[PDB]
RNA sequence: GUUAUCCGGAAUGAUUGGGCGUAAAGCGUCUGUAGGUGGCUUUUUAAGUCCGCCGUCAAAUCCCAGGGCUCAACCCUGGACAGGCGGUGGAAACUACCAAGCUGGAGUACGGUAGGGGCAGAGGGAAUUUCCGGUGGAGCGGUGAAAUGCGUAGAGAUCGGAAAGAACACCAACGGCGAAAGCACUCUGCUGGGCCGACACUGACACUGAGAGACGAAAGCUAGGGGAGCGAAUGGGAUUAGAUACCCCAGUAGUCCUAGCCGUAAACGAUGGAUACUAGGCGCUGUGCGUAUCGACCCGUGCAGUGUUGUAGCUAACGCGUUAAGUAUCCC
C-alpha cells in the first residue's frame, strides 16, 4: 500500500535532479506488518523497492480473539508520539493517515489511535511500530511474572 | 568542655567571632570579600536561634538575654 | 532525598535500563514492604538485607537479561504518582488497574500496603503511592 | 448555501498534557524574610485519607427501564450512578499533629595543608617620555608608494646625569582561588571562604526564595588631585568620483588615585539551585591511607574539584554524556 509519494530534489550544476520518495507499508492483512522506504527516478521503481526494504524488515502486531490490542501504549520515534489503545468491537479502527494504514493493513480490526507531536509519515508509521512491537499479549506477561493467568486477569 | 556542640554554645561562638569581625569590617570599609562571610555567618547564626526558638522557648530566651543578641525578628 | 520511595523506585529503574541485575537501596518500612510486595508479584528475582555502621541495604536481584542485552523486547516499567507536591487519592471505584491488569497498582490503606486486587478483595481505598509495568 | 457567534480540532496557556545549550524562553551573582517541600525509629491523635449508615443537593432536563399520541419528535410513570455539603459509627498505612528516640543530611570544636581570594601598608626593576650636559654633523621619522611632521636655532644616533607617571617580561600551563564581576614584580600585616582526617560534640538545626538587601567589566557622571604612554573628539597629510573612513603626523577628554553616584555587557557554559542514582579509557590540582624506602619518588587506592575522548540513555539534528542536555523529587 503505497502511503506516500513526494519528490525530493538534489541539485546538481546543471539543475534540478529529481527523485521520487516511496514510503510504502505491506501487510497480509493477517495480523503481520511492516514498512519501507525507497528512492527511484519513477514512480513504479520506487514503490517497488519500497515494497523490498519493507518485506525484509517486517514484523507481527499481537492480536485479541475480537482482534484488537491487548492493552493501551504510547510510542516515540523522532518527533512522532504515538498514542494506541484497544477498541470494543464494532468501533473499526480511527486514526490518522500512517498509523491509519500500518494498523490497518496489520489486520487490527478495532483501534483507537491518534499521533500526538508531529506530523511526518514515515516517522509515524515507525513509531505505530515500536508500539505494537512492545505490546505484550497476557500469556507471556504470565510467563514473565510466573503468575498463573486466572490470577492476573482478577 | 561543657558541650561544644550545644546549640547556645554554636550562637556563643558565632555572636563572638561576629562582634569579632566588626573591628576589621570598621577599619578596611572596601573589604567586601569580608563582609560577604560576615552576612553568611550572621544568617547561620539567625538560623539557629529560630531553630532554638521553635524547640525551648525557655532557653532560647535565657540565652539572647546573656549574650546581649538583638531581639527576634518574629514580633 | 525529598522523597524516599521515589528513589527507590529511580534506583531500581536506573538499575534496570543498565542491564544489571544487583542493585544497592536503603530499607524502611515502606521499602521493605514494598520489595516484598514487588517478589510477590513476581517483577523482581530475590531481595536480602544488610547492615554495617547502623545502616541497612536490601540488595534486589533482578529479572535476567532478556536471551541477550541487545535484543531487549521488554523493559521493566516504574512511575511514581502521589508525590510530595500533589497527593492523589482514589475512592474505591476509582482504583486504578495497569494495563487491563497486566501491571500492578501500589496502595496504602488503612490496612496497610497492598496491591490494587487486595483493595478490591477487601473494598478499600486509599494514597496511590506507584505504577509498576 | 453565505455571513455572525461559541466550543472543538489547538498538546496553541499543557492538572490529566509542553517547554527554556543553539528554535520564543534561566534573573549578571549571591545573602536572606514570608511561602512551599523536607531523612530515619517508636508512640499518640485523627485534621486530611478511607469504609458504613443518615439528612439534603426542588420539579423539569441529561442517563437507564417501561408506557401514550398510527411512528418519531414530544408527553407520562419509576429508579439511579456520579459529584458536593452536613451529622454519626468505625480503620490508622501515608501526609498532618503529640511524646520520646537515632545518625548518613546540615553544622560546631580540634589538627592539618594549597591558593594571582579581599582590604591596607612598605619596597623593586626593566622600558618609554621629557629635561640638563659631552661627542658628532645631514638627514630623522613614516607608507602599498608618498606627503604632512621633526632637523644646521645641531635633529636622530650614542654616553652620562636627574624627574615623573603607568604597566608588571620570563615563570604562564588545554595550571591556582573566587559567588560572580574578576585576581599575577616582591613583601609584611588584618581578614573571608574551601578541602581533607579523626567520632570530639549538637541532633533535622535541611533545600529553595515572591518581595527586600549587598556586590557588580568597561564606558559614563559629580568633587579634588594626577597626567608618561596610549588615545574618542578635533586638526593637518594622503588615498578616493567623493572619504565627515581605513593608513600617516600631531593631539583634548578619558585611561590613573581618593571619596561617591550610575547598575548596564555575547555580565556566555549562550546551560537557576539542591539531592539521589546510572560503563569505562586517558589526564591534572589539592590532600589521606597502604606499599617503596624508613625520605624523594614509586606504585595502587579514599575522598574533593578540574580537563579531554566515549558506552547506556537522551536529542529536530549538532551534540550532551557522573562537571549530563541521562533517570526521578522539591523550590524559583
Ligand atoms: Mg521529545
Ligand atoms: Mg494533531
Ligand atoms: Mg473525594
Ligand atoms: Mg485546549
Ligand atoms: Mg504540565
Ligand atoms: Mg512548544
Ligand atoms: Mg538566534
Ligand atoms: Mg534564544
Ligand atoms: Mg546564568
Ligand atoms: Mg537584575
Ligand atoms: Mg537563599
Ligand atoms: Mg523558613
Ligand atoms: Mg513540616
Ligand atoms: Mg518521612
Ligand atoms: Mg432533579
Ligand atoms: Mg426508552
Ligand atoms: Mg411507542
Ligand atoms: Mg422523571
Ligand atoms: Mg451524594
Ligand atoms: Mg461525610
Ligand atoms: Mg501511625
Ligand atoms: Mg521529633
Ligand atoms: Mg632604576
Ligand atoms: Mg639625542
Ligand atoms: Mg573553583
Ligand atoms: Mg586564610
Ligand atoms: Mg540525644
Ligand atoms: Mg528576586
Ligand atoms: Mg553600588
Ligand atoms: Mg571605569
Ligand atoms: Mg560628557
Ligand atoms: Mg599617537
Ligand atoms: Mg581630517
Ligand atoms: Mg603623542
Ligand atoms: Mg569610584
Ligand atoms: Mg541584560
Ligand atoms: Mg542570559
Ligand atoms: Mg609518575
Ligand atoms: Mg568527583
Ligand atoms: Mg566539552
Ligand atoms: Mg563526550
Ligand atoms: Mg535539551
Amino acid at each position: 500500500n503505497v502511503v506516500q509519494v513526494r519528490r525530493v530534489t538534489k541539485v546538481v550544476k546543471g539543475g534540478k535532479h529529481m527523485r521520487f520518495r516511496a514510503i510504502v507499508v505491506v501487510g497480509d492483512k493477517k495480523g503481520q506488518v511492516g514498512v519501507g522506504v525507497g528512492k527511484a527516478k519513477e514512480v513504479v521503481s520506487a514503490v517497488q523497492k519500497a515494497a523490498v526494504d519493507a518485506r525484509r524488515n517486517i514484523i507481527t502486531v499481537p492480536m485479541t480473539k475480537y482482534l484488537t490490542f491487548p492493552h493501551r501504549n504510547e510510542a516515540d520515534y523522532g518527533a512522532a508520539r504515538v498514542m494506541l489503545r484497544p477498541a470494543a468491537p464494532g468501533t473499526g479502527v480511527i486514526a490518522g493517515g500512517a498509523v491509519r494504514t500500518v494498523l490497518e493493513m496489520a489486520g487490527v480490526e478495532n483501534a483507537l489511535g491518534k499521533q500526538l507531536g508531529s506530523n511526518n509519515a514515515l516517522n509515524n508509521a515507525r513509531a505505530t511500530i515500536v508500539a505494537v512491537q512492545t505490546m505484550r499479549q497476557f500469556s507471556d506477561v504470565a510467563r514473565d511474572r510466573g503468575i498463573p493467568m486466572e490470577e492476573l486477569w482478577k | 568542655e561543657e558541650n561544644k556542640g550545644s546549640v547556645e554554645f554554636q550562637v556563643f561562638c558565632f555572636t563572638n567571632k561576629i562582634r569579632r569581625l566588626t573591628l576589621h569590617l570598621e577599619l578596611h570599609k572596601k573589604d567586601y570579600s569580608s563582609q560577604r562571610g560576615l552576612r553568611k555567618t550572621l544568617g547561620k547564626r539567625q538560623r539557629l536561634l529560630a531553630y532554638l526558638l521553635k524547640i525551648n522557648g525557655v532557653r532560647y530566651k535565657e540565652l539572647i538575654s546573656k549574650l546581649n543578641i538583638r531581639e527576634l525578628k518574629t514580633r | 532525598g525529598k522523597d524516599t520511595i521515589a528513589d527507590i523506585i529511580t534506583c531500581i529503574r536506573n538499575a534496570d535500563m543498565n542491564r544489571k541485575g544487583t542493585v544497592r537501596i536503603v530499607s524502611t518500612n515502606i521499602t521493605e514492604n514494598i520489595v516484598k510486595i514487588l517478589l510477590r508479584e513476581g517483577f523482581i528475582e530475590n531481595a536480602r538485607k544488610h547492615q554495617e555502621r547502623n545502616k541497612y541495604f536490601l540488595v534486589l536481584t533482578l529479572r535476567h537479561r532478556r536471551n541477550k542485552k541487545g535484543p531487549y523486547l521488554n523493559t521493566f516499567h516504574l512511575k511514581r504518582v502521589s508525590r510530595p507536591g500533589l497527593r492523589i487519592y482514589s475512592n474505591y471505584q476509582r482504583i486504578p488497574r495497569i494495563l487491563g491488569g497486566m501491571g500492578i497498582a501500589i496502595l496504602s490503606t488503612s490496612r496497610g500496603i497492598m496491591t490494587d486486587r487486595e483493595a478490591r478483595l477487601e473494598g478499600i481505598g486509599g494514597e496511590i503511592l506507584c505504577y509498576i509495568w
